[PDB]
C-alpha cells in the first residue's frame, strides 16, 4: 500500500498474509475457520503456501499469529491465466487445520450478490496489506491500510489502454499518491456497514502503483459470492 | 405502515425482504441475530464476522 498508514493491532482481524517461495508475497481474507479468499494470480495448484492470521508486523513475534498450511487451492473455474492474467482474479484456500477465532483472527462478512453490490456502491472501502509502499520500492513491515473511493467505470475505462471487465472495479485517487501495490494482491477491499465490515473486493492489479491518472483495479466480489459460499460451507 | 425495502432498506440494519401488507422482514448475516427492535443486528456468537473487537482508541498530541 502506497500512501497509507500503519494499522493498529486487531484493526483488520480478517486480514492474512501468504508466505511461499517469497515471504509475504500476497494477502488474503478469512472466510471462515477453514477457508481463505485471495487472488488467483497469487496462487496455483501445488506450490507451497502458508497462511498467517493474526499478523501485524511480519518480522516480529506478537504472539497473536496463527500459521496454517493450505491443503487445497481452488482458483475460480473461469480463471485462465493463459488468456488473461487478471480476469476472474479470485481463489480459495482450504486450511489443513482450522483457525481459532479471536479478536485478532476474525472472518470477514460476505453478503449475497445484491447486497455486496449495494455495499460496493456506497463508494468507499478499505484496502490493506504488507505490499510495496512505493512502486518498485520496499515492502511494509507493519500492516498498512488505506481508504479508497470507488471510481466511475467510464472514468476508469478512459484512463487505460487495457480492458476493464465487468467483474472488475476501479478505486483510488485521480491525483495519485495513494493506492494498493505489488504484494497486496489477494487482500481485502472491505466496506463498513453500520459497524460491520463486508467483503466487497479483492486486490488484483494496476498499471504501476499510485501514479496520477491511474487506478487500482479490484475483483468485484459480488460476482463470486455464491461460489464462495458453496465452496467454503462447513455445515 | 409505509415501510418498504425500496426505501432506506426497510430501516433494516443489514438485509431486508418485503413482507405482506407494506411490512418488511429484517435479517442479519451469519453470526448475528435480529435485535429487540426487529431492525438492528447483534452478535449471536463470540467472534462474529466483520467486527473489530480490539479497541482502536488512540490520540494525537502536539
Ligand atoms: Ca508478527
Amino acid at each position: 500500500v502506497v500512501g497509507g498508514e500503519d494499522a493498529k493491532p486487531g484493526q483488520f482481524p480478517w486480514q492474512v498474509v501468504l508466505n511461499g517461495k517469497v515471504d509475504a508475497f500476497c494477502g488474503g481474507s478469512i472466510v471462515n475457520e477453514k477457508w481463505i479468499v485471495t487472488a488467483a494470480h497469487c496462487v496455483e495448484t501445488g506450490v507451497k503456501i502458508t497462511v498467517v492470521a493474526g499478523e501485524h508486523n511480519i518480522e516480529e513475534t506478537e504472539h497473536t499469529e496463527q500459521k496454517r498450511n493450505v491443503i487445497r487451492i481452488i482458483p475460480h473455474h473461469n480463471y485462465n491465466a493463459a488468456i488473461n492474467k487478471y480476469n476472474h482474479d479470485i481463489a480459495l484456500l482450504e486450511l489443513d487445520e482450522p483457525l481459532v477465532l479471536n479478536s485478532y483472527v476474525t472472518p470477514i462478512c460476505i453478503a449475497d450478490k445484491e447486497y455486496t453490490n449495494i455495499f460496493l456502491k456506497f463508494g468507499s472501502g478499505y484496502v490493506s496489506g504488507w505490499g510495496r509502499v512505493f512502486h518498485q520500492g520496499q515492502s511494509a513491515l507493519v500492516l498498512q491500510y488505506l481508504r479508497v473511493p470507488l471510481v466511475d467505470r467510464a472514468t476508469c475505462l478512459r484512463s487505460t489502454k487495457f480492458t476493464i471487465y465487468n467483474n472488475m472495479f476501479c478505486a483510488g485517487f485521480h491525483e495519485g499518491g495513494r493506492d494498493s501495490c505489488q504484494g497486496d494482491s489477494g487482500g481485502p477491499h472491505v466496506t463498513e456497514v453500520e459497524g460491520t465490515s463486508f467483503l466487497t473486493g479483492i486486490i488484483s492489479w494496476g498499471e504501476e502503483c499510485a501514479m496520477k491518472g491511474k487506478y487500482g483495479i479490484y475483483t468485484k466480489v459480488s460476482r463470486y459470492v455464491n461460489w464462495i459460499k458453496e465452496k467454503t460451507k462447513l455445515t | 405502515m409505509d415501510v418498504t425495502c425500496n426505501i432506506k432498506n426497510g430501516r433494516c440494519e443489514q438485509f431486508c425482504k418485503n413482507s405482506a401488507d407494506n411490512k418488511v422482514v429484517c435479517s442479519c448475516t451469519e453470526g448475528y441475530r435480529l435485535a429487540e427492535n426487529q431492525k438492528s443486528c447483534e452478535p449471536a456468537v463470540p467472534f462474529p464476522c466483520g467486527r473489530v473487537s480490539v479497541s482502536q482508541t488512540s490520540k494525537l498530541t502536539r
